[PDB]
């Protein structure tokens, strides 16, 4: 088993806690979801090559701009997430999070992750979002960013009903391994 | 870590710590409350636990069974003897306000229903400096810290097989030595986060309200005086290369 390092990046509600939370625990969370986050080490199978994969999250460290980089150091893959009832945080995703991460992590595959899919016919949030003039990020878009900013790929899950996490943690190890 | 305290903090949450009939008598606005708590305690313990495996597993385990000048060891492990002092008495601090909260005949059912002075006293006055201090610098080391374990590992053979011994353990898997250090860093942003989800669910009680919102900014006050205070040293920096 040979190691690799993933961290995940992207705006405070991306859901990248939540994220990295159903994935690690092997029960779903239907009593309490935890505040934080702190670390796991996951043993993956990806292909016929077996992987630890330590998980990294840069929760709380959005404002503070010398203590996030603290979290750069030996990254083998990063996923940048947002979230697709945010139009918001995904503008934000080429202007400060790529240039941030392509200084501290050169040459190291970016994942983009469009989170809470789910949302996407959630009929509050549709609702939320017309006051504001906006619509749930489209596929395309998702697409479109990820090939503007060089991304390795593009993909959507959903933490709240476990679909798509197991594959981008796949794909991060296949990424990570190139 | 101790096992009165493992086994007291073992559940995933307050409402599966605490007996089902005791918790059927808690209005659920509290029940959210204490979990939020219970997680900052719970935290907060295993943060101790990975400060005491810096300093005996590992910085100990290499001054006696190595032959490293001492200060390499420093260089691998800095303010970890402040840090366990400070952590440390904080977790008692937690952990003693939580057994008065006992209800009598129980060493699990409890309510804790003030947090904020608690946390007003950590974060503000003598503790405060020396929390910043502390993190100034370690935060400082951190990278120099990391790039000295890759060295020693990649150029000592019996380095290595020190480091394969001690974290063969089922229970070390996360919790090698750069782990060791980056959970740590990361350790003072996380307060802000469970003292606001804290904060949301303790609207109840007014002075609570207050000494929490208080306490949330006290912490932000400190994380921006500690990320202020960081500048990377650097395994032999030149005089040059700082003052560009």
């Amino acid at each position: 088993a040979i190691r690799k390092k993933l961290v995940i990046v992207g705006d405070g509600a991306c859901g990248k806690t939540c994220l990295l939370i159903v994935f690690s625990k092997d029960q779903f969370p239907e009593v309490y979801v935890p505040t934080v986050f702190e670390n796991y080490v996951a043993d993956i199978e990806v292909d016929g090559k077996q992987v630890e994969l330590a998980l990294w999250d840069t929760a709380g460290q959005e404002d503070y701009d010398r203590l996030r980089p603290l979290s750069y150091p030996d990254t083998d893959v990063i996923l940048m997430c947002f979230s697709i009832d945010s139009p918001d945080s995904l503008e934000n995703i080429p202007e400060k999070w790529t240039p941030e991460v392509k200084h501290f992590c050169p040459n190291v595959p970016i994942i983009l992750v469009g989170n809470k899919k789910d949302l996407r016919n959630d009929e509050h949030t549709r609702r939320e979002l017309a006051k504001m003039k906006q619509e749930p990020v489209k596929p395309e878009e998702g697409r479109d960013m990820a090939n503007r900013i060089g991304a390795f790929g593009y993909m959507e899950c959903s933490a709240k009903t476990k679909d798509g996490v197991r594959e981008v943690f796949e794909m991060a190890t296949r990424a990570a391994l190139q | 870590s101790m096992e009165m305290d493992e086994k007291d903090f073992a559940a995933d949450s307050w409402s599966l710590a605490v007996d089902s009939s005791f918790l059927q008598q808690h209005k659920k606005e509290v029940m959210k409350q204490q979990d939020v708590i219970y997680e900052l305690i719970q935290t907060e313990l295993h943060h101790v636990r990975t400060l005491k495996i810096m300093t005996r597993l590992f910085r100990t385990g290499m001054l006696e069974e190595l032959h490293l000048e001492p200060g390499v060891v420093q260089g691998l492990f800095p303010c970890v003897d402040e840090l366990s002092d400070i952590h440390t008495r904080f977790l008692s601090q937690l952990l003693e306000r939580r057994r008065q909260a006992l209800c009598p005949g129980s060493t699990r059912n409890f309510v804790i229903h003030r947090l904020g002075d608690l946390l007003i006293s950590q974060f503000s006055g003598p503790s405060a400096e020396q929390m910043c201090k502390t993190y100034s610098e370690f935060c400082s080391r951190h990278s120099k810290a990391l790039k000295l374990y890759k060295e020693l590992y990649a150029r000592d053979k019996r380095f290595q097989q020190f480091i394969r011994k001690v974290t063969r353990p089922a229970v070390l898997k996360r919790h090698g030595v750069q782990e060791c250090i980056l959970l740590v860093t990361q350790r003072i942003t996380k307060y802000p986060l469970l003292i606001s989800r804290i904060l949301q669910h303790s609207h109840g009680i007014e002075e609570e309200r207050q000494d929490l919102t208080t306490a949330l900014g006290l912490v932000k006050e400190l994380l921006s005086n500690v990320d202020e205070g960081i500048y990377q040293l650097e395994k032999g920096a030149r005089l040059q290369e700082i003052y560009n």
